[PDB]
RNA sequence: UGUAACGGGGCUAAACCAUGCACCGAAGCUGCGGCAGCGACGCUUAUGCGUUGUUGGGUAGGGGAGCGUUCUGUAAGCCUGCGAAGGUGUGCUGUGAGGCAUGCUGGAGGUAUCAGAAGUGCGAAUGCUGACAUAAGUAACGAUAAAGCGGGUGAAAAGCCC
RNA sequence: CCCGGCGAGGGGAGUGAAAAAGAACCUGAAACCGUGUACGUACAAGCAGUGGGAGCACGCUUAGGCGUGUGACUGCGUACC
């Protein structure tokens, strides 16, 4: 805190409570006792603990009718509407589609929809396979995700 | 599995002892420090 | 019917104008404003001009007949204190509170 | 994280001085004072739950000794006597008869002198 | 259902007459405290004055044990330094008697408000003769 | 010297209890001018027992 | 007419049309109790006492509410010691009304 | 300092010794109703429930279970100008920390649930800042060189002007 | 527009959804100070309450010896850290 080391009055003579620091955290525009710095929040996770995870995830989407497989999915034009079409066809609103390869278009597609995300098989996260109501995942991207959950 | 439907297993977060609020708590006024000598101040205590 | 009339801020304790307000509650306007007018006390000559613009105010906005008219409220409320400081001796200070009063008198026919 | 306690400090103090309605002077105005009102009144009124129920006995006794001796025995006797007698009827109940049924307690004595006789 | 209680407003108070001649001063006393606070009655209520009026005559004969009336003393202060005052029980009996059964009564009678008024229901009485025959006094023997 | 304990309100009000005013009862009517006044005192115009007895 | 009996752990002086609270009584409500041992019964004069109990002599009473009765408050509180708590308490209580005293 | 060496009144027992029977008397014991800790076993254990013995004063201190506050997710959800937060009442409810409902005030925000993180709970520290009491309408109004009157100005004049 | 010193301050009018936004201006807690009403209080002694409890006032229920406020009298009772 700004200001400085004097004592602010005599220790003793005066009747008033013995002060030492116009900083005092006691004191109004005194110093906060435990201060904070930053801090750095993240967690170590096991590596196994992290795959364990996505798999329990994966197997309750597939128990709760909520994962659904298909050979393909795309758009054909970076249009934010052909994808809100495809969906309401397919009776998906909110919806994280997962696919093999990142595909452009379709990611361009789905920015402006706040209940959709799309993502390749390589950046799949545990929140994002929770927070949606259904989970699209292309055939390739399972074989891919299986790949990588050994 | 929502969420807002995750909770960790039981035992595994016990919650932290806070010091110095209040007679229910059992741990108020001296915190469990007892009364005076070396070991009852801030930075208190002996060397190993 | 009831008019109001007040002084706020007036420069008086509440304490020195009660003593005055007190003589005149619940009386006939003219008796009040008789006993006000004996009555030597700053507080009385305050007290008078707000009966007595309490009085206009009930005559002139309220259709009143001043023949009828009776204190039927009057308190004083506690105003801000001015705040000031009075050397005393050996370097000491003290604080000298001026002390103010809201004033409110109400005359009604019933 | 910064927490403000305004909210909660008032509601704990109003919860006191709420309890505190009817005490004298600051004991009902001023938080501190109100609060050590408020215990001493939950002290005593624990107290005086257990004496409470010393004090109407207490009474009832007075008042059966008052009656036992209008009928010409003292409560001691009197209640020997039904003791023997094989009556059951507590102090509480003897005591009401006193007052409201003089006609069923002069029964009630000559059934404690009849046990002692 | 809560216990009865006497109430001031319908209490009933009789009215009695006593000869202290040759009575023993504090076993009077007792019978006097006892029916001035209601003791003898089933009504009676700690908080209450169900007790009796009872003139005393006579106090100018009432009775002493062993020699007591040369020797008991009666103390009193009068609140100004030094002045720590008696009397015996003779000089008593010849400066006011009445005060005799009246200090006795009193100190057995309860300390405070209703214990005060519980002593003004007692009329007491140097001699043979009171002035409440309007008030029909009923003879007590006590 | 000073208090020990803080005199409470109530003590405040008795201390006072003698405090208050006292109107003045004793006003009479000037039979010549009709003007109010204290009593063996002339009016503001200056009569007094209905005599002009100052001319202010 | 008034009769005796004991119910909760405590005695009672009761009359016909008399409702009269009593601690929990595991009976439903719109059910009749008797109680079928009764101290005494007085009526004008007559005066029966029982030695315990009077003979042929039955309280009959309706259930009319079961209840909680208002709370009280618990304080312990040991001065310097650093020590205090409260705890709040209810009563569970049964209402009857007495429909007949039969002596 | 004042009876002041029965607590008092008073007592010749209302004292002392002996025998006896009665009664009063506590938060101890019983009775009735209720909660919980530890056991045990049951009608029948996915774990609480139901029976059932017993235990339940407590400083320092160890252990266990919780309330509430702020912020993140859940939440582009849910409540809210047909009235949010806060303020002030009331009713019900919880063992309690508390909760919910609602009248009045207010006038734009609030946030279930389950999780997550703490500047998370105040009566004391001759604590810190602000506000307001008290003494009290008390002391004081600062050199004891000194004022009196007429007239004026002014709403008002002991104090200003002549 | 009115009282007032061509004041301070106020009462009307009008603006505004609101002046229960009037410039000391959102909300407007608490200490502290008042006006009004109900009940208590001038023979009465102490941590000011608590237990019992009359009476009065105010609601009930349509009576039932109940709610609320007050609290004569009475048992017990020397604040907190
Ligand atoms: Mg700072
Ligand atoms: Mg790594
Ligand atoms: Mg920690
Ligand atoms: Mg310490
Ligand atoms: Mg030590
Ligand atoms: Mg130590
Ligand atoms: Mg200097
Ligand atoms: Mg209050
Ligand atoms: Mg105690
Ligand atoms: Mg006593
Ligand atoms: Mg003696
Ligand atoms: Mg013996
Ligand atoms: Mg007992
Ligand atoms: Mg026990
Ligand atoms: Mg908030
Ligand atoms: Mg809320
Ligand atoms: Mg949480
Ligand atoms: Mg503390
Ligand atoms: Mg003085
Ligand atoms: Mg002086
Ligand atoms: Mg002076
Ligand atoms: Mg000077
Ligand atoms: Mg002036
Ligand atoms: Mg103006
Ligand atoms: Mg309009
Ligand atoms: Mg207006
Ligand atoms: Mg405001
Ligand atoms: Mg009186
Ligand atoms: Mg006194």
């Amino acid at each position: 805190v700004t200001g400085s080391g004097k004592k602010p009055w005599r220790q003793k003579g005066t009747g008033r409570a013995r002060s030492g620091s116009i900083k005092s955290p006691i004191w109004r525009s005194g110093g906060v006792t435990f201060a904070a710095r930053p801090q750095d929040h993240s967690q170590k996770v096991n590596k196994k603990m992290y795959r364990g995870a996505l798999k329990s995830i994966l197997s309750e989407l597939v128990r709760q009718d909520r994962l659904i497989v298909v050979e393909k999915f795309s758009v054909e034009a970076p249009k934010t509407k052909l994808l809100a079409q495809k969906l309401k066809d397919m009776a998906l609103e909110d919806v994280l589609i997962i696919t093999g390869e990142l595909d452009e278009n379709l990611f361009l597609a789905a920015r402006n929809l706040h209940k959709v995300d799309v993502r390749d098989a390589t950046g799949i996260d545990p929140v994002s396979l929770i927070a949606f109501d259904k989970v699209v995942m292309t055939a390739d991207a399972v074989k891919q995700v299986e790949e990588m959950l050994a | 599995m929502r969420l807002n439907t995750l909770s960790p297993a039981e035992g595994s977060k016990k919650a932290g002892k806070r010091l110095g609020r209040g007679i229910g708590s059992g741990l108020g006024k001296t915190g469990g420090r007892g009364h005076k000598g070396q070991k009852s101040r801030s930075g208190g205590g002996v060397r190993r | 019917m009831e008019t109001i009339a007040k002084h706020r801020h007036a420069r008086s304790s509440a304490q020195k104008v009660r003593l005055v307000a007190d003589l005149i509650r619940g009386k006939k306007v003219s008796q009040a404003l008789d006993i006000l007018t004996y009555t030597n006390k700053k507080a009385a000559v305050l007290v008078k001009k707000v009966l007595e613009s309490a009085i206009a105010n009930a005559e002139h906005n309220d259709g009143a007949d001043i023949d009828d008219l009776k204190v039927t409220k009057i308190f004083v409320d506690e105003g801000p204190s001015m705040k000031r400081i009075m050397p005393r001796a050996k370097g000491r200070a003290d604080r000298i509170l001026k002390r103010t009063s809201h004033i409110t008198v109400v005359v009604s026919d019933r | 994280a910064r927490v403000k306690r305004g909210v909660i400090a008032r509601a704990r103090h109003k919860k006191i001085l709420k309890q505190a309605k009817g005490y004298y002077g600051a004991r009902s105005r001023v938080y501190r004072v109100a609060f050590q009102a408020v215990i001493k009144a939950g002290q005593y009124a624990y107290r005086d739950r257990r004496q409470r129920k010393r004090q109407f006995r207490q009474l009832w006794i007075a008042r059966i000794n008052a009656a036992a001796r209008q009928n010409g025995i003292s409560y001691s006797k009197f209640i020997n006597g039904l003791k023997k007698a094989s009556v059951e009827i507590d102090r509480k109940i003897l005591a009401d008869i006193a007052v409201f049924d003089k006609v069923a307690f002069t029964a009630l004595v000559e059934k404690a002198k009849a046990a002692l006789a | 259902m809560k216990t009865f209680t006497a109430k001031p407003e319908t209490v009933k108070r009789d009215w009695y007459v006593v000869d202290a001649t040759g009575k023993t001063l504090g076993r009077l006393a007792t019978e006097l405290a006892r029916r001035l606070r209601g003791k003898h009655k089933a009504e009676y209520t700690p908080h209450v004055d169900t007790g009796d009026y009872i003139i005393v005559l006579n106090a100018d004969k009432v009775a002493v044990t062993g020699n007591k009336r040369t020797d008991k003393v009666y103390y009193h202060h009068t609140g100004h330094i030094g002045g720590i005052k008696q009397a015996t029980f003779e000089e008593m009996i010849a400066r006011r008697p009445e005060r005799v059964i009246e200090i006795a009564v009193k100190g057995m009678l309860p300390k405070g408000p209703l214990g005060r008024a519980m002593f003004r229901k007692l009329k007491v009485y140097a001699g043979n003769e009171h002035n409440h025959a309007a008030q029909q006094p009923q003879v007590l023997d006590i | 010297a000073v208090q020990q304990n803080k005199p409470t309100r109530s003590k405040r009000g008795m201390r006072r209890s003698h405090d208050a005013l006292t109107a003045v009862t004793s006003l009479s009517v000037d039979k010549t001018s009709g003007e109010k006044h204290l009593r063996h005192h002339i009016t503001a115009d200056g009569y007094y027992r209905g005599r002009k007895v100052i001319a202010k | 007419m008034y009769a005796v009996f004991q119910s909760g752990g405590k005695q009672h002086r009761v009359s016909e049309g008399q409702t009269v609270r009593l601690e929990k009584l595991d009976i439903a409500t719109g059910e009749t109790v008797e109680f079928a041992e009764v101290l005494m019964i007085a009526n004008g004069e007559e005066v029966k006492i029982g030695v315990p109990f009077v003979d042929g002599g039955v309280i009959k009473a309706e259930v009319v509410a079961h209840g909680r009765g208002e709370k009280v408050k618990i304080v312990k509180f040991r001065r310097r010691k650093h020590y205090r708590k409260q705890q709040g308490h209810r009563q569970w209580f049964t209402d009857v009304k007495i429909t007949g005293i039969s002596a």
